[PDB]
């Protein structure tokens, strides 16, 4: 039959590509199975083209040569790049034609009832791009697209032929060529799922298991719960880069390499050499899209008073009232407090509770020197991909450094703040739903500029008031015994105190430097001379 | 307007 | 090999084309000790070095210095000793008999490492 008899879905190694194999076997394969009668009853006409492209490293290549293999016809012909072109002029389109004479040679011969053709071309773009947009030096380039234009569909109806064309920048294709009876189906392949990310690492482990080389330790679901955004490529070089680290171990290099030979016959792979690869060997080309939390909670978060624990309940109900909500699709709300208090911290703590698909930081640490548009275009682009996800989390911190406020005269820019007036009041397309939190630290400005209304709501941060909280801070950090934590009760807890987090842990580490005689007094001193406030 | 840089060349052969 | 890595197309840097990534930088103490004993192993072999001269001082003293410009301070500490037995005032003459016994002492290298090379990095 025109499929080999052996051949089967599971053989060809594949990995996370259902949908995408079935669409074509559908759109490309269902005429040529059904019996003649029908389908020359229909009278219908048959594809002849195909356009795969993708970011590297998916599975073209694979899935071409895989289909070329199921197909039980002539060898397919391999088009290797640009190897058609010669400088003598004339002879690029003898080769372009010497492709197709024998199917047509074919056709000719038996017209209706013949075989199939097919023909592989690899880097496309190379070969075809735009005629009008090209050098000027030399009009090959266009002889060559026009020849193969006229020979794919010319005069002459050529109906025994497959052409099957990988690429990377389809947007460089001439338009002419992509269109229906030359190449209409035209799929996009992308990086895998979870489900995907376990059906790869399992197609590379089966030998390792089958022979008993692979501990049991080895959590393959783990596995690809950790790998995100990684594609077939990368999975197989991290299995590679674990296997080299367990073969390593066995060898004695650095003056003359040797080899056991009788310890090395009993060699295993564990789950160490997975979790040490995945920090070193490989990183993902495509950059991580998960924040890097570390950054922003740098010392965690301790439960020194209510105030935290009031703060994290409101933002786990405006959570709770933004997913499930159909009247109000968009919901904002703002953190404001005095210096050194800890917002960008809560705010982070807040936002990662959730557990939205999207979530991203706008920061100015990033825009260090912009100008007044560039600022405006990271915002908008920010602001567009947020809109893509159902469901979306979005947060801008240190607003006043945002507008580069300062109190002389006073100066800002007025642009972005009327962007950000405008983005704070924009609903999102229909059916999607979009969360915003703000953090700055000072209130009155933004009041006069009339945006604390734009706002929905507002959260307090305030900052340690009673000895009683300081005490309670140092036990939980626990930098001071007993005696030394009796000799500072007993004269903070006379009176009160006004201090934030931040500033408190840099006080102590300065006061740390002193010999153990004078520590205590050196802390006291800091306290009182800085303690001055309301 | 600055005018347009230099540009280079590519060259075809032909047999007799 | 490159000096501008973030100019190469990112299809050629893919697993399975071109995996092994590597960065050579500046070395350190230790690295710097290393290289100077490695520049001097013939001179030592031949007792044509000074008793006077140590190469832990040096590599203390020369730092974000890199191995070209280690070998280029060799090189001209090693010149300055050959030239105390040439004469090019007006026909080039050399002595021949008392180049034999040619030392390399520490003067000269004090000498190489303030008029002759300079390195290109940091504050100095
Ligand atoms: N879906 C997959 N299932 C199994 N192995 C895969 C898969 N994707 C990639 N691989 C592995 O990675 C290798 C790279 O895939 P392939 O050569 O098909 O990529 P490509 O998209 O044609 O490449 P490029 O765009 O860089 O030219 C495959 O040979 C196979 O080893
Ligand atoms: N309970 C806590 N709440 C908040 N931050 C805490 C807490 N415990 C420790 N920290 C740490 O305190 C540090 C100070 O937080 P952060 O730098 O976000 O403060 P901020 O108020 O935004 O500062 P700034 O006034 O400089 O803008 C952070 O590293 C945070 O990890």
């Amino acid at each position: 039959s025109i499929i080999n008899p052996d051949w089967n879905f599971e053989k060809m190694g594949i990995g996370g590509l259902d949908k995408e194999f079935s669409d074509i076997f559908r759109r490309a394969f269902a005429s040529r199975v059904f019996p003649p009668e029908i389908v020359e009853q229909m009278g219908c006409k048959h594809v002849k083209g195909i356009l795969l492209y993708g970011p590297p490293g998916c599975g073209k290549t694979l899935l071409a040569r895989q289909i070329g293999k199921m197909l039980n016809a002539r060898e397919p012909k391999v088009v290797n790049g640009p190897e058609i072109l010669n400088k003598y002029v004339g002879e690029s389109e003898a080769n372009i034609r010497k492709l197709f004479a024998d199917a047509e040679e074919e056709q000719r011969r038996l017209g209706a009832n013949s075989g199939l053709h097919i023909i592989i071309f690899d880097e496309i773009d190379a070969i075809c791009k735009q005629r009008g947009s090209m050098a000027g030096s030399t009009g090959v380039h266009d002889t060559v697209v026009n020849q193969l234009l006229s020979k794919i569909d010319g005069v002459e109806q050529l109906n025994n032929i497959l052409v099957i064309g990988m690429t990377n920048r389809p947007d460089l294709i001439d338009e002419a060529l992509l269109r229906p009876g030359r190449l209409e189906v035209k799929m996009e392949i992308g990086l895998p799922d979870e489900k995907g990310r376990l059906q790869i690492l399992h197609i590379h482990t089966a030998r390792m298991r089958g022979h008993q080389l692979l501990s049991a330790d080895v959590d393959i679901k783990e596995l690809a719960v950790e790998t995100k955004n990684f594609s077939g490529a990368e999975l197989e070089g991290l299995v590679r880069a674990a296997q080299s680290t367990a073969m390593n171990r066995h060898i004695k290099a650095s003056t003359k390499v040797e080899v056991d030979m009788e310890k090395a016959e009993s060699l295993q792979v564990t789950r160490g050499d997975f979790l040490a690869s995945l920090e070193n060997d490989i990183k993902p080309a495509f950059g991580t899209n998960q924040e890097d939390y570390a950054s922003y909670i740098m010392n965690g978060i301790i439960k020194w008073g209510d105030p935290v624990t009031r703060v994290l309940d409101d933002g786990e109900l405006l959570v709770q009232q933004t997913k499930n909500s159909d009247r109000t699709p968009l919901v904002s709300v703002l953190l404001e407090g005095p210096p050194h208090s800890g917002k960008t911290a809560l705010a982070a703590k807040i936002a990662e509770e959730s557990n939205f698909p999207f979530i991203k930081i706008c920061s100015p640490d990033k825009m260090i020197g912009f100008s007044e548009t560039a600022k405006c275009q990271a915002m908008k682009k920010i602001f567009d991909d947020a809109y893509k996800s159902q469901l979306s989390c979005v947060v801008v911190d240190d607003i006043e450094r945002l507008l580069d406020y300062v109190p002389i005269g006073p100066r800002f820019s007025n642009l972005v703040l009327q962007a950000l007036l405008v983005l704070l009041k924009k609903a999102p397309p229909q059916g999607r739903k979009l969360l915003i939190i703000g953090t700055t630290s000072r209130k009155d400005v933004l009041q006069e500029m009339e945006m604390l209304n734009a706002f929905s709501t507002t959260i307090h941060v305030p900052n340690i008031a009673t000895g009683e909280q300081l005490l309670e801070a140092l036990e939980l950090l626990g930098n001071f015994k007993d005696k030394e934590r009796t000799t500072i009760a007993q004269q903070v807890k006379g009176k009160k105190v006004w201090i934030g987090i931040k500033k408190l842990l840099m006080l102590i580490e300065m006061s740390l430097q002193m010999d153990p005689e004078y520590r205590v007094r050196k802390f006291l001193a800091l306290l009182r001379e800085e303690g001055a406030s309301p | 307007m600055a005018e347009d840089a230099d540009m280079r060349n590519e060259l075809e052969e032909m047999q007799r």
